[PDB]
RNA sequence: AACCCCCGCCGUUAGUUGCCAGCGGUUCGGCCGGGCACUCUAACGGGACUGCCCGCGAAAGCGGGAGGAAGGAGGGGACGACGUCUGGUCAGCAUGGCCCUUACGGCCUGGGCGACACACGUGCUACAAUGCCCACUACAAAGCGAUGCCACCCGGCAACGGGGAGCUAAUCGCAAAAAGGUGGGCCCAGUUCGGAUUGGGGUCUGCAACCCGACCCCAUGAAGCCGGAAUCGCUAGUAAUCGCGGAUCA
């Protein structure tokens, strides 16, 4: 889901990282 | 085009069995340009073939597509201002095209969950003489002999 | 309000969030490239003239 | 959000401080709908502008954490 | 088992079972399991009686949930209502709180399309 | 030991000034690595043609910013005077460091 | 001694350092059957080896870089061809007709302006 | 048409990019020495001309084949004639005439282009098992960055904050390309599909986020189970599909 505000590609499409997406 | 006939696209032969017809089937299965995915999905069914019957997936594939090969079809055409459903022989390429195509659809018609098993069971019924894609073939050929009256315009 | 505005754009009296971009040549409100500091319109005009060094016709 | 030091105008606090310095009226035509309502400012009446005119919006306990603009219409029929 | 007072997410993943609980979701589901040492894979259909009261009572008394949570949601709206903040008036007419495109869609709150013209 | 940078636009003018230095340094001193071209950083600017509305047929330019590197080893006094006097640059902003 | 050839396709280059021996094929480290996993084009890149009738008799070492995963495979395909033909002129008389010596001019084209994808134009309309 | 630019085959020129291809050492990272063959980086030139062989023809040319990386304009770009549409733009600018001049000019605060009982256009995200989630792993190009790009360390679930090295930058950095690949959970459900709406709490920019920004974490989990009449795209690395960058700019 490229639209889920809580998923892998969820932030990837939004150009962000956050919790569910690994970040330094 | 109005000028040239435009030559067919000679596709790459099978990379496992050695046959262009097989690879063409992978292309019909290919969704969103994922050959390697569709390829495996095809070979998955190939193994499902040997699971059910001790028959080689190669000839099991030929038998299926052969029994789903539409011998004739009706085509629309104008004459002074009227459309006649004129039937006649199909081109060998188009026959191969429709056959491979219908099978892919017939698999989609099945309730089976995984795609491989759908392709598997469908290829069985097709090679047999009765299946979702096969009946659609039987249907089209009926239309031909049905409108055989208008077959006077062979063109 | 065209003249008084181009003058106000160079004023920057209050906070920095008012020193918006403003083309120099024909003094356009928008489409102002920061590099050239010009608007897209006067940009192409000069480019054709050759008054823009290193700015050649792009082709690929 | 302005978590570090709640945002608000000086003349707002200044004008309202003299109102608590002796307990005057409440009339105060403001122009900063961007500010946050001060807690102890309960019981006053800020005439908040909104392009059209000064709205005599009262104040109380519940209305505090919100802006001054929250309680002032900027459009007709709303 | 009747977990959240009345809710009964039986026969399924324990973590997902808590998602059906009002006020509890995917995150708060994992949190309960990591605070009670429960495997997300195991079903509610086959758990210990101790684990029942264990996990149930935990999440139950811990944070807000159920209709009493939903009561607080409307409660705040009664507050945006008693005076009429820009946020509240949007709940009055049914408009969105984000002041989005009303000139177009926003049918989510405006209901079905009432053509009428 | 020494390293020279030759940034500039026109590669035709860059080629003349770069080759010039190569002859001057080698023909009057120790060894010198020839002109070393680097990945040319280009500023591709796209934009519309018409003044009003025309989201098509748009025209675009590009800023060719070339790069050429040349390294001289042994600091020869002859090469220093040669490059200090016999030079013919123009639109070629050079930068040299040890 | 060695058989070298240059591979390239979709800006995916691939050096081909071949050395007659067993069949151990290393490419950018790792193993061939190791790097390419679950791909049928893998065994297809070794096609030039099956044409020469010497599958298991050569130790390969390719340095493929850039481009996509598959572009590398096609790079290795043509690369191996130039390698074995380098020390074999007669093998060109049977590798060429089979179609191998070609950079495959097929390459992605520039996305044209006004359009969306170099060809696909936005939905035409009139309403 | 042809001359100029990009991508294709190769070479010459230059070797701090890359390279045990060659050899030795190596905290095995092409790190050291060392080397320019290779890849690449651009710079110049070569090559393809129906040139050659066969068939047709009066010719131009067409057809089939070899050689070749590539054949009959190789793929792509830029190039859009006389004129046409009382076509567009006095709001880019130039500009005849017209009209205002304690205001048809100028500054400020706040509001407004964001207003919504409705309709059309171009789009994005889905309706899911060729599929969705978690962990681990691998291959791009192009472009951009000194009061800007931030390695990496500590903290927080997080956005992000405190400290702090490199970098006028093929040498440091955005930076993890994604899809794919391996193993695992899901078992057809308004669903672990779908992410709109809404409650509570937080971070960054900026004087200032009610109107009216953006992004986080918890909860909320709406319509829609592939769409009437009708209708659009493109003939090969194309359609479809999956990612990254740039201008713009706090
Ligand atoms: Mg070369
Ligand atoms: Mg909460
Ligand atoms: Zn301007």
């Amino acid at each position: 889901g490229k639209g889920d505000r809580r998923t892998r590609r969820g932030k990837i499409w939004r150009g962000t990282y956050g919790k569910y997406r690994p970040r330094k | 085009a109005r000028r040239r006939r435009a030559e067919v696209r000679q596709l790459q032969p099978d990379l496992v069995y050695g046959d262009v017809l097989v690879t063409a089937f992978i292309n019909k299965i290919m969704r969103d340009g994922k050959k390697n995915l569709a390829a495996r999905i095809f070979y998955d069914a190939c193994k499902i073939i040997q699971e059910k019957t001790g028959q080689e997936p190669l000839k099991v594939f030929k038998q299926a597509v052969e029994n789903v090969k539409p011998r004739m079809e009706v085509r629309s055409r104008r004459v002074g201002g009227a459309n006649y459903q004129v039937p006649m022989e199909v081109s060998p390429r188009r026959q191969q095209s429709l056959a491979l195509r219908w099978l892919v659809q017939a698999a989609n018609q099945r309730p089976e969950r995984r795609a491989a098993v759908r392709i598997a069971h469908e290829l069985m019924d097709a090679a047999e003489g009765k299946g979702g894609a096969v009946k659609k073939k039987e249907d089209v050929e009926r239309m031909a002999e049905a409108n055989r009256a208008y077959a006077h315009y062979r063109w | 309000a065209r003249k008084a505005l181009i003058e106000k754009a160079k004023r920057t009296p209050k906070f920095k969030v008012r020193a918006y971009t403003r083309c120099v040549r024909c003094g356009r409100a928008r489409s102002v490239y920061r590099f050239f500091g010009l608007c897209r319109i006067c940009l192409r005009e000069l480019a054709h003239k050759g008054q823009l060094p290193g700015v050649r016709k792009a082709s690929w | 959000s302005l978590k570090k030091g709640v945002f608000v105008d000086d003349h707002l606090l200044e004008k309202v401080l003299e109102l608590n310095a002796k307990g005057e009226k409440r009339l105060i035509k403001t122009w900063s709908r961007r500010s946050t309502i001060v807690p102890e400012m309960v019981g006053h009446t800020i005439a908040v502008y909104n392009g059209k005119q000064h709205v005599p919006v009262y104040i109380t306990e519940n209305m505090v954490g919100h802006k001054l603009g929250e309680f002032a219409p900027t459009r007709t029929y709303r | 088992a009747r977990i959240a007072g009345v809710e009964i997410p039986r026969n399924k993943r324990v973590d997902v079972a808590l998602t059906y609980i009002y006020g509890i979701g995917k995150a708060r589901a994992k949190e309960a399991l990591e605070k009670t040492g429960i495997n997300p894979a195991t079903r509610v259909k086959d758990l210990t009686e101790a684990e029942v009261v264990r996990l149930r009572e935990y999440v139950e008394n811990t944070w807000k949930l159920e209709g009493e949570l939903r009561a607080e949601v409307a409660a705040n709206i009664k507050r945006l209502m008693d005076i009429g903040c820009y946020r509240g008036l949007r709940h009055r007419r049914g408009l969105p709180v984000r002041g989005q495109r009303t000139r177009t869609n926003a049918r989510t709150r405006k209901g079905p399309r009432k053509t009428v013209a | 030991k020494i390293r020279i940078k030759l940034r500039g636009f026109d590669h035709k003018t860059l080629d003349a000034s770069a080759q010039k230095i190569v002859e001057a340094a080698r023909r009057s001193g120790a060894q010198v690595s020839g002109p070393i071209p680097l990945p040319t950083r280009v500023r591709r600017f796209t934009v519309i043609r018409g003044p009003f509305k025309h989201k098509d047929s748009r025209e675009h330019f590009e800023l060719r910013t070339h790069n050429r590197l040349v390294d001289i080893i042994n600091p020869n006094r002859k090469t220093i005077e040669q490059l200090m006097t016999l030079d013919l640059p123009t639109g070629v902003e050079i930068e040299i460091k040890t | 001694e060695q058989y070298y050839g240059t591979g390239r396709r979709k800006e995916a280059v691939a050096r081909v350092f071949l050395r007659p021996g067993n069949g151990k094929v290393t490419v950018n480290g790792q193993d061939f059957n190791e790097y390419f996993q679950g791909l049928v084009r893998a065994v297809a890149a070794l096609e030039p080896l099956r044409a020469v009738d010497a599958l298991g008799r050569f130790d390969a070492y390719i340095t493929v870089r850039g481009g996509g995963k598959s572009g590398q495979i096609d790079a290795i395909k043509l690369g191996i061809a130039r390698a074995l033909v380098q020390y074999n002129p007669d093998y060109r008389a049977k590798l060429k007709p089979l179609g191998f010596l070609t950079r495959d001019a097929r390459v992605v084209e520039r996305k044209k302006y006004g359009k969306h994808k170099a060809r696909r134009a936005p939905q035409y309309s009139k309403r």
